[PDB]
């Protein structure tokens, strides 16, 4: 009988329970973006990668949904080795942020997929 | 309508069978599955089903007169055999628009499905399916956030959604309710719920008990980072209870509310679903008493009736069964429903149990929650039956885990992220699900723990 | 209840099928008639019945140990086979009295009805009768008004009452609907009222419809000397809509408004019938869609089981449908169900369907409803069969007579008459009914155009 | 009931007197305690006594014939003499569930109470006991919380809690009023209290007192980690005084508020009892004047029935004196009313004072408070006599202390502590009490330096 | 909609003028009087009065990739001349249910006719019929009472 | 001297597409766009509540939006929230979420509003501390023409 760890455990949504993935997992799930033609994009956070409440306590309303923009959606990109530099120059460029892919359904209008690809040491 | 008098019975029939009808868009149509009595020719049953729903009337009234019945009356315009059956046909008919209350989904059953059950023509009638025009639909609010808003909010993407209903439904004091509360959320489950039958009883009052969920939900999210809720449930005996209840789901700042919209009723349901938009609340449907109506294929009404009905009430999740432990045809039927919950346009199609083409004009989605004796193990099913806007619910499927309710959690929450990176690697979930969940026991203790408890 | 944990499935039927238990006053019982499926034994569908429908989880879960499920489990305690029915049986099922919420109808069929009727070892399920407890009872208002209560408002006495149901439902404009209304009650009816259907339309919107009434019915009052009323129908798609009808009602000072409990929902139906009770407003029930769930004797519930739900949650009148075109035995549960609504204390009596002995400690009593294709011709046996004590509508009964309206309702006001006056002289009703009635054709000539016409 | 009128006196006996009865388990039951006249039999004392607290009249009326008063009468069932008494009766009176406005403890004690005390036939008069049927029980909300809620909501297990009377009660400035809470809550007590008396008056408005004592209480809850808090008194000279008191106390977040009961009178009491429960507020309730009522053994009420009385009106905490000080008997009637204050049934039990069996169908139980003179000696005793659910509130016994408050608060906590740890060890409280103290001294020098002081 | 961004001006015409259109039950359907500066062809003013009271933008933007466009464009599916009138037509158009706000006229008219009276490559612009759909009319009360129930 | 900006030109953005985008990707365009250094964003005068995108969400999203850019920067921000609606009561409505969620500033479409609403929305704003955009939707309708109408200086000064 193992009891589930409490400090240090804070979790990143989807794909978050399983190993980290590796390169190979990585561009595997990104093909799986591109396959369905959903727009890839990454974002990035140094601050806080958890939800918190500062400005307002509403429902639904939440602090740290939102993450920073790396560059923009990328639009007609057709090689996951594209997406996975770009991860490259972000993590060299932010080595102290998380970093998450998220990829755009056009047809949905919708924001439709995140998964962490990148923890800071530590985390 | 129109007269020269002269009371008296006279008959239906030519008047109401009208196989030469074309239906306007702007018709509400009826698919009934009518069994006749011995002797009652098809055209009579289908006549008898029109007039009875409508203008008939049992003896000649003068005032029909100063009206145009034609312009009101339901009309049973085509007729179909229904195989396999001796003496049971498919009635279609059509109501113009005129006859129902805008916005009233009460209104709606009343007019339709008020009267006619009990005709002594029939031996059995049941209402399987409707076509709710366009014109229609725009009158109502329909759920009060609907699919995509709710994972914009939740900031969940790309798999199923996951709960937990607390157990036992009675019997645990609100602080061990909530205890139990925490524990499951913190182990990965998105949400953990209040059983259709826990509204406020002596054992545990209902503001005790949204008090320590509330104090359970917000602990578990800070400690995992990632957002929480509890299906707190309003159901009540008034409406005046029952908004009290969401009132105070308000003040905490939590994110969804629950109701049990059959036994509470429409005319509840539309107040809490307008309150909940108004809000910023999200509310979970319950089912409860469904089965009462909805199980026998000879006389009530099919379970996709009740769900186009929650869909224009309100609603931003709907308990749609397991498609677990049944054969295909009903995992058609399950499927058939889900589209007409999910989608914004579902085309008609007889092998799924959808007899009209039915359009939502941008009415938001409802989210089917899978529910019923589902564990670890239907994983990789359910995944694939239901794809990622679902939510999957397991009760005894947490709780009943051997290291308790946090382990169980873990165990559920790795199971179904395997399966979701699996499909998304290109893996058959229908061939391989098994090999899926195996492979992820090999580093999940909680998950290995829980598959050798079940199946 | 209570643990040593250990995960894992288990087994029912001892736990829940308890035949040695005594029940006590304050438990809720209910009489289900089983159908299981084939090989399943009967105590092993009483005890699913039992634990489906309360604490039975299907898998073992740690914090049944944090309780003693015992005192909160649904029991089995008594199974009897059906004569004449293979493979049927009415199981016993007994619920402590804190399951429940006070005061809430909605939680109490939440609780009994939300869930078992889906359970798959049962082939049909259907709830029979319920005993309610006297400390529950206590819990609710009941009816705003009552029988007594309703007589001595109205000075009513010594006599069934009689109403008319306005046709077409749809169609008249809101005058013309009130002049039927002036027509009708101005020949000796007591009530007029609105179709179950007729809330708020595109040709007659509720306000209007409201207005014109109130001039008829105030009209018709000045003219007879006799106090009337109309059903004023508050049936909405929101409670708030529900509520702007019903404030209107009372603006106008009428007596009487309307709701279709069960397409409206039980939470909607309290809150009115407290605001009825509040402001001294008369509630006429109407049960659009019950046959939807009472109809087919394997599965659903019985219409005594609503009845008593609505004399629970309030109601001033209810309606029963007719006695006529049915043989003794249906005859038979419909008397029933009639003293289930009206009396104080009604014994068990299974020759009536009346499988508990039940007891209201004062709660008013609920006016039955005949109505449904009746005329003059059914007065004798109607007013036999129900007493004085009930309410007799007639709409094609009355719109249908050859003079119209006023005449109509003057042949259904002297056939009642003369019958009452006929049975107080000590006339027999059964035996002597046409001939009571073509003596009193002699000197009413409305009677007599009546009589030509029907049957 | 019934008439042949004929004007004039005629005479009780026949028809109150009823030694035949069988009591309903819905009737109220009474125990009086009567003195008659001397000459007055006990069969028509008993007879007057029920007479005169239902329906006799001191002249026959001819409007009894339009009823049946029989339904509605009180009867003397039963009468048993009282040892070491002359002429002093228990006699038994039932009640009929009818007479009696539902939730309203005001019309029970009215009928019952308010009329027979003044008889004439009587020497002296005093209520001893009332049984309580379930089906009047569940009318009412009863404790906003009670006893196990309470303790979930404050996070205090295994042990009496600990509270303190300010004093002076009147004198103090509300800063100064403040500055005494917070040293006193600081050294381990949970509560302070305001007295009977603090209401609001010329030299401590009650807002600037709540303000001042909020921020004195979160300031000693900040300090020691442990959930504290003070009653504050919402006790007024009108409902709108009252409310405006409870009000600002929920504005500010904490926990209790208090109410004179008896002064400030039932319909009061159960108005600010539902608010409490509406608003997540404990409720402490004080007694006074009580001794008014309930002190001399041969006229009154007993505090018994004015304990049951607040159950069901509705309180967290009631006074119930202490049971030091006093000989066996006087020490066993309290321990008989707490188990009625506390347990969810309590079978008869004359040793203790307990006329009838009660069950309270689940309504919470009330935390006994014991007050008056106490001082850490009686700590053994106290903690013996009433376990764990009890307050325990030391005014005298604090601020008494020779090094202040917080010492003083230290003392009463260690002292509490070393009997609870002793006890759960096995030691005999009553036989090893002194010696459990004095072993404490030894490491306590706060306890020390109280021990020396008192006793 | 959709991208492969590269920012930039662009032109209209091609995406507004949609002569082969045919007309949904549901859509807002517009008759505009267009008199066209002098040098502005017929079938450009068309997509100029559709594009600029819907989603014409006069640069690329980027988050014209994040939704499908079309579905939200108004479309000059139909122009015929003006007998006796030189250089002015009649242009067809129609916008989607979802553009407007439910039982909210001063939303009709906000996005119908608030921004494209002021178009330069336009002399003048009268707006001559609406079409309302049935499913929008739904969305509105209409008269409070109406002919017959005022008499 | 509410928000603190002094000797420049504001600075403000129009959020685009204006149908089309969800709440949230609408918010995340907002926070894109202060972060950088404009002063507001704001919602297009067609942006009120529709189909896809109901007001109350947006609402929300747009709080959300600006207090990361805010906090980010240092520099106060705000989104010009449209409370232009079919009803005096649902424009209210609109206004006073505004208020709860404790931003600077709403919009409304005085023209097609009308005179009657707007002078009931700029007494709130007054009451409540909201700055309030308003944009000249449908003036071209009247003063374009020289020959016929009311030419803006009109418009302005009403
Ligand atoms: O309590 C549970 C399931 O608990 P468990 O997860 O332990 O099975 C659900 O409410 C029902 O399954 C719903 O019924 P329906 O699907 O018929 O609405
Ligand atoms: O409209 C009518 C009767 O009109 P008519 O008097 O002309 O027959 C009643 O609403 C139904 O009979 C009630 O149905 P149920 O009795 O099944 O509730
Ligand atoms: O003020 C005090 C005690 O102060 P101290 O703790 O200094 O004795 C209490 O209110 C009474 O004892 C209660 O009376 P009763 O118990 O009769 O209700
Ligand atoms: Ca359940
Ligand atoms: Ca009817
Ligand atoms: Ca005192
Ligand atoms: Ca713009």
């Amino acid at each position: 009988m193992q009891v589930w760890p409490i400090l240090n455990l804070k979790k990143y949504e989807t794909l978050s329970y399983l190993p980290p993935l590796t390169t190979d997992q990585l561009a595997r799930q990104v093909d799986y973006l591109l396959n369905n033609k959903w727009v890839p994009c990454l974002e990035f956070e140094t601050d806080h990668g958890f939800v918190y409440r500062e400005h307002h306590n509403s429902p639904g309303y939440y602090d740290g949904r939102y993450w920073t923009m790396w560059k923009l959606p990328m639009f007609g990109c057709t090689d996951p080795a594209q997406v996975l530099n770009e991860l490259e120059e972000c993590k060299k460029e932010y080595p102290n942020a998380f970093i998450r892919i998220i990829g755009f359904d056009s047809n949905r209008e919708v924001q439709c997929i995140s998964f962490i690809a990148y923890k800071p040491a530590g985390y | 309508a129109s007269v020269g008098f002269k009371a008296g019975v006279k008959d239906y029939k030519l008047t109401y069978y009208t196989p030469e009808y074309e239906t306007l868009d702007t018709d509400i149509l009826a698919a009934f599955r009518v069994s006749p009595q011995p002797g009652v020719p098809p055209e009579e049953a289908g006549a008898a089903v029109a007039a009875e729903s409508s203008t008939g009337t049992w003896t000649t009234v003068w005032t029909d007169g100063l009206t145009n019945l034609d312009r009101y009356k339901g009309r049973c315009y085509h007729i179909e055999p229904v195989a396999g059956e001796e003496n049971q046909y498919i009635c279609y008919v059509a109501y113009p628009l005129d006859l129902f209350e805008e916005g009233s989904v009460t209104n709606m059953f009343t007019s339709i499905v008020g009267n006619v059950f009990g005709f002594k023509a029939l031996r059995a009638l049941r209402l399987e399916d409707l076509r709710i025009p366009v014109a229609y639909v725009k009158t109502f609010q329909g759920p009060p956030h609907g699919i995509q808003v709710e994972r914009d909010k939740l900031n969940k993407y790309g798999r199923p959604l996951l709960g937990c209903t607390i157990k036992p439904k009675l019997g645990l004091s609100a602080k061990n309710y909530g205890r139990a509360v925490y524990e499951c959320l913190r182990g990965g489950l998105d949400f953990t719920k209040d059983d259709e039958n826990v509204n406020s009883q002596p054992f545990m009052r209902w503001r005790d008990r949204f008090l320590f969920c509330a104090e359970a939900l917000y602990k578990a999210q800070a400690e995992t980072g990632e957002i929480k809720g509890h299906y707190l449930n309003a159901t009540a005996g008034t409406c005046e209870d029952m908004m009290k209840r969401a009132v105070f789901a308000r003040e905490l700042g939590v994110p969804i509310v629950m109701h049990d919209y059959l036994t509470g009723g429409f005319t509840a349901n539309t107040t809490l679903s307008h309150y909940c938009r108004d809000n910023g609340l999200l509310l979970h449907i319950h089912r409860a008493m469904h089965a009462v109506i909805d199980r026998q294929k000879n006389h009530g009404m099919h379970f996709r009736v009740l769900a186009k009905a929650l869909r224009l009430s309100g609603g931003d999740h709907i308990h749609s069964g397991t498609v677990v432990g049944k054969l295909e045809g009903e995992r058609d039927i399950t499927l058939g429903f889900v589209d007409l919950l999910r989608d914004d346009y579902t085309e008609k199609d007889r092998s799924r149990g959808i007899y009209f083409t039915q359009s939502w004009v941008s009415t938001p989605g409802v989210l089917p929650v899978a529910s019923g004796g589902i564990h670890v193990w239907h994983m990789p099913a359910l995944t694939e039956i239901f794809g990622d806007d679902s939510v999957l619910q397991f009760g005894g499927g947490t709780l009943g885990h051997p290291w308790g309710n946090a382990p169980g959690a873990v165990a559920n929450r790795v199971a179904l992220e395997a399966c979701v990176q699996a499909r998304n690697e290109g893996r058959d979930l229908a061939r391989e699900g098994n090999t899926i969940i195996r492979e992820a026991t090999k580093w999940s203790p909680e998950l290995a723990a829980a598959c050798e408890v079940w199946k």
